[PDB]
């Protein structure tokens, strides 16, 4: 099934039509996808090396675990120990990659060693039900994530009210990609073509990505995460570039609806508030961020819990540059850490431990 | 890492997927229409979308 | 500095620590043959007329039982197996166990029933061994060495260029299905492990080819395949193209590495040998595997090249080009 | 029923779990020589003119350093012994270590240099190995198996009746001096242990009465000399007088071994070897073995007996007569 | 030094002599000693293989963990149990075999195994300083032991008022054993001549023993412990038993005084008074144990705890001879159990467990 | 397991007894009147008689 998606002749086809509308193209054309498993398809199935010299692939920042700020690891860190200090024991739920994510103070593996209550789980899932084998304790998930992460813990959320449980807590470190997007616009980041996101489109559908093509006149391709998928946007991206369109195709249209999915949205909508939020080694992007509403704010892990996070703490070790990595203007091999001091192994930064980070599947992949 | 899977049985929320001879639970809180024999796309354990 | 669980992953960070103190403290390392310094899948002894060929295996795998095997069929699947892509035919066993203070007297049992049955397959005897029982709560460990004689022996260093790449069946089982099993992952059909001893497939390929075609062999257990050819790559100081459409995968296996978020290439497999043979061979030894019980999936998947010596690049199904990175150390814990 | 420390502390509960499922699971044991069944030092295997000597051992020694020695030298020292007394020249030696995460680097550096030294006195090269690292708080475990031929190959049941019995040096040194360091016991100078391969002792003596003379020997590590020698009565299925007054044994040795309530005889020795030589050639090989500098102390502590077949008798200082009954098991914990 | 006393020449003399003697004696002539360190020089050196068929040397209950009765044991245990209930957890020491001695209800290894804190000591003075390492804790040991091994707990008990210390507690299992040797000739224990215990005799000296001579006109001889010691009050005995005699000779004459251990009488009477006391698999013996008198009752253990143990605990398991061996009216070798179910590593009784244990002796040495 | 051993240090209560090239410490509650070079018995860590 879907056996075109990965047919080696579809894609010699699509790889000769690129290379053709591209043979007669005057300067540079730069596309940029916000994805991690774009950028895992681009870089799993060798595509940049089909690509001809002057069409360039670049990844944005579509890493969750990436950029949710080390403020905000910290802080959940801070809050295990006045629990513990309040004869409160916490279990914290984290995801595989975020538990070894660093920080100036250590990360949530390190907490680990010390004594602590730290489970690592694939899904919010996986932390409703810590919260019913455990009631003498209260179980809290450190919830970063896009929409497509943010839907599973709308709806799990939901599910807890009805069940009323008291124990179901989760700290909220979700972003929105299409803000993030514009800010990197309004900043300089350069490309000319952007491939939306297959899943987190999947939520928003298609016409979560309309008010970007509109006001700024960006084409946008959905695309799904299939080899020929991504061959094909970058195609139907290069022409709209051509032919000076400006509009939005969904490649991925066997699987996204152009509004979406309606459930999922007022699921979110129904606990989560658009607010403004920081974006690790980036910067503070307006409307970028979900926060509890004031009703839902039961379900915060930081409702019953103040604690004060020491500032200035550096967002990056010094030599990092996944700070730009996220931005597309850097690639990993430019760090002078990358495959040195820093693998997937032994990080130094955020990229690399990422599962969706750009430098752990640069590493993982042995780039051209 | 989300992945392709066939429906195999439906039982309100949960569901069973197969993933070519790999069968996991998923959540249909996201795809209540969801029903034996379609193709969801799994995220974090949730069906978050039909194939056509 | 300490120790770590990469250290003893069979990847690149234990390659480091080999390098960095074991190869680097040791002083005498060879016998007049293969030695230490190769870090072959076994030594050879040269012994007139022939050579005698010294393998030495811990095995640590957790659980001790897991579908497909256990410890005790891997001990000796593991053993045969390196003295077999080493070219030379078991001769004897050594079996060493270090069991935990308190483990059921029936485990101890059904791990001896298991190394005798598949000991009783090669065929091969194991004629000495010793046995430890610690306080460390620790189960069992099996450490197995074993002797065998080569009339010409392979090494990791003979494979040339255009010669062709191959392996005698699906790639990443043994890896995924203990993954899989740690993750209660279930199955329509349980995922198997691959474990057994494939002397039989080795010598098949030589019994139809001749010794002197077989230019290079390695059992591609920690690290996978991507280790294993890296390690042929290197040694033999030329590069290797590898077709990711030829390279056989199970549909099972594809699926939970997916799932799993590892790529089947980086996992051990524990009944499987990668060959390289003269091109002009290459059919003849895929034929003569296919015609095996554990060859049935035998497969040509790549050619020795002249550029990029010492790295291995892949053809991607699409048609792209990228490295195939030897991983940092195997991903899955306890794997062997 | 569970594994007890007592399975695996060579004495005779150890036999029991031999006899009632090691042996008794396994079925093929042989390559046309000494096999498991006979639980030589070692197995040898016919090769035309010659055999080759098999034997592997595992060590779990705590503390990994100790006065006189450490876990490395241990394991080169009584692989190649074990070989020596089986009347084989070491070849080679193959070694597997299963670190615990944490290890610091430093440790396996040390030992590893100990092991190097120690190899380089024989000489006797590491030509393979394996490492593996487990998460089990266990610091370190070596398994060393080795090779070796031997023209003519010695086993415990060569001793004839009328033979006399010698011992290449003191007895219970190591594992005296391995407890006395556990219980602070304090000395005037301290306890040492005897840990060192002594194949130049065997070597010697062969050199000197031809291996013809040389019936039986056996290095007398877990279970100690007692074990060794009510080993040898049994399968020579002849009688072992021994006396008292003539076994070496240091005066520190004596003292501790009250004090601790335990037999210098029941303990391993890692530095010894028990020999059981023609009757006509008994001064030979004790001057021989004087000769050497670890055979200074060297003794003829007794003769094969036709009466008491299979037991180990003692005769007192003050003339008395009893058996020298073979260790339940060694009475000091991770002694090896 | 003291060469002699281990002389091969010595010896064979003194053996010689020995069949001389006997070799003209009618009937037959048994020789008892009372203590387990003359049953392992005896058995040790093979001195019964150089006795002439009429002269028997038996082995009474000179072994104090062979005899200290179960109820004792459990009570201890019990006193473990109630203490953690109450919040205080105490620390346990008793000796290497003392801690496997096995019971109905378990062994001090199998409370171990519970999590409970018994430790291994050599001698009351470790016990001592466990105390005063650990004063959050109160740490008690379990003393048994006759004479020699009451001594040094009536020193550290002085030792342990000056210096006011207050978790200081040890549960007083003492016996005599000039008592128990009077029981056993009222009992019929046949012998015609007492091998006094060297070391006990040390503190009570030769003057301890007379009181039995005069009463029952017994040859006592009070020896050491190197085999010519034993050689010879076995001689001097057969000698006093031919010519009639009936005295005491002081053969330990080296290491013995007349009265004694002054310093050690009083030391132990400051803190012990004679009692009425069982002997495990023998009996209630009258006046032969040592409990702690009314002023120093704040050492005992049990001044703090009040247990019920239970009616009716069997001394021994089903086929244990332990109590004929410890009357030495039995050989261990007659029993059905003896090096097969029972052994010093998996002991069935407390003869076998016990270092000084005629069983474990026995066992340990290979008995012709 | 009483062995004889040679004191060769005295300090109030506490003794350094040798046993033939193995030294330990020894409480003299019992024989006060010991000193170096004295020879005593001891039991259990404390001495409780010399020789002559
Ligand atoms: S490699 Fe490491 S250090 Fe360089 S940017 Fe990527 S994560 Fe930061
Ligand atoms: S051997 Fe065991 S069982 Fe027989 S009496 Fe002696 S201790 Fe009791
Ligand atoms: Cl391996
Ligand atoms: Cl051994
Ligand atoms: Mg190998
Ligand atoms: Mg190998
Ligand atoms: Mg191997
Ligand atoms: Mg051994
Ligand atoms: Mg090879
Ligand atoms: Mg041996
Ligand atoms: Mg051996
Ligand atoms: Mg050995
Ligand atoms: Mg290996
Ligand atoms: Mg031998």
């Amino acid at each position: 099934p879907f056996e075109a998606y990965r047919s080696r002749e579809v894609a010699m086809k699509l790889v000769e039509k690129i290379r053709e509308e591209a043979k007669t193209l005057d300067g540079e054309i730069r596309i940029m996808h916000v994805c991690g498993t774009h950028e895992d398809t681009v870089t799993r199935h060798g595509i940049r090396s089909l690509l001809p010299e002057n069409v360039k692939v670049v990844s944005g920042p579509g890493c969750p675990v990436c950029i949710t700020p080390v403020e905000d690891i910290v802080a959940m860190q801070l809050i295990m120990r006045k629990a513990r200090e309040e004869g409160e024991e916490i279990i914290l739920t984290t995801f595989g990659d975020m538990y070894k994510i660093p920080t100036p103070m250590g990360s949530f593996a390190d907490l680990k060693s010390e004594g602590f209550d730290v489970r690592i789980v694939y899904g919010i899932f996986d932390t409703y039900r810590i919260a019913k084998e455990n009631p003498d304790k209260t179980v809290v998930h450190f919830s970063p994530g896009f929409e497509t992460t943010t839907a599973p813990a709308a709806g799990m959320l939901n599910v807890a009210a009805q069940e009323e449980l008291e124990n179901f807590k989760i700290y909220s470190v979700h972003r929105l990609t299409p803000p993030a997007v514009e800010v990197l616009l309004k900043q300089g980041t350069v490309f000319q073509g952007l491939i939306a996101p297959g899943h987190v489109s999947t939520i928003i559908g298609v016409k979560g990505w309309e008010y970007l093509t509109e006001k700024y006149g960006i084409p946008q391709v959905v695309a799904g995460f299939e080899p020929n998928d991504v061959l094909m946007a970058i195609l139907m991206l290069i022409r709209m570039y051509k032919e000076g369109e400006a509009r939005i195709i969904n490649e991925y249209e066997r699987a996204v609806k152009y509004e979406g999915n309606v459930v999922a949205q007022k699921m979110i909508d129904k606990f989560f508030e658009v607010v403004d939020a920081k974006w690790r080694a980036l910067g503070v992007f307006p409307k970028s961020g979900l926060e509890l509403r004031k009703e839902w704010k039961d379900f915060e892990i930081r409702s019953f819990y103040k604690v004060e996070v020491p500032k200035n703490l550096p967002d990056l070790e010094k030599g990092c540059r996944c700070g730009a990595v996220l931005r597309g203007l850097a690639l990993p091999t430019d760090c002078p850490l990358f495959g040195k001091t820093c693998t997937p192994r032994h990080p130094v930064g955020p990229c690399m431990v990422s599962y969706e980070g750009t430098c752990q599947i640069f590493y993982k992949y042995g780039v051209l | 890492l989300a992945v392709p899977g066939k429906v195999i049985e439906v039982n309100g929320p949960v569901a069973v997927v197969d993933f070519g001879g790999v069968k996991r639970e998923v959540r249909l809180d996201l795809m209540p229409d969801t029903k034996p024999g379609d193709w969801v796309i799994v995220h974090t354990g949730f069906a978050i979308e039909k194939l056509d | 500095e300490k120790i770590k669980l990469e250290h003893g992953a069979g990847g690149e960070i234990m390659e480091e620590l080999l390098r960095d103190v074991i190869l680097k403290t040791l002083t005498l390392k060879s016998a007049g043959g293969i030695g230490l310094d190769a870090l072959d899948d076994g030594a050879t002894i040269p012994f007139g007329d022939k050579h005698i060929v010294f393998t030495i295996d811990g095995h640590t795998v957790k659980p001790l039982f897991f579908p497909g095997g256990d410890i005790g069929r891997l001990a000796v699947s593991g053993t045969v197996n390196d003295l077999a892509v080493m070219g030379a035919e078991p001769i004897a066993l050594a079996n060493s166990m270090i069991i935990g203070e308190g483990l059921d007297m029936e485990v101890l049992k059904r791990v001896l029933k298991s190394m005798d049955e598949t000991a009783r397959e090669v065929p091969v005897p194991i004629v000495t061994g010793d046995t430890k029982v610690v306080e460390d709560k620790i189960e069992m460990f099996v450490i197995t060495a074993g002797i065998g004689i080569a009339e010409h022996p392979v090494s990791d260093a003979g494979a040339k260029v255009g010669d062709a790449v191959l392996v005698s069946g699906t790639i990443g089982d043994h890896g995924i299905a203990l993954m899989s099993h740690r993750e209660g992952i279930a199955f329509e059909t349980e995922l198997k492990s691959d474990v057994a001893p494939i002397w039989d497939v080795v010598k098949a390929v030589a019994e139809t080819i001749g010794w002197e075609n077989i230019h290079a062999m390695k059992d591609p257990t920690r690290a996978g395949l991507s280790n294993a050819l890296n390690e042929i790559a290197r040694k033999s100081n030329v590069g290797i193209l590898v077709r990711e459409a030829d390279i056989p995968i199970r549909p099972e296996v594809r699926a939970a590495s997916e799932m799993l978020g590892i790529s089947p290439y980086d996992v051990a497999n524990e009944g499987k040998v990668v060959m390289v043979v003269a091109r002009e061979y290459a059919e003849e030894a895929l034929e003569a595997m296919r015609k095996t019980e554990k060859g049935r999936n035998a497969a040509i998947i790549g050619e020795v090249i002249a550029d990029y010596r010492g790295k291995v690049l892949l053809e991607t199904g699409i048609g792209g080009k990228r490295f195939m990175e030897p991983p940092e150390g195997d991903p899955v814990p306890r794997i062997c």
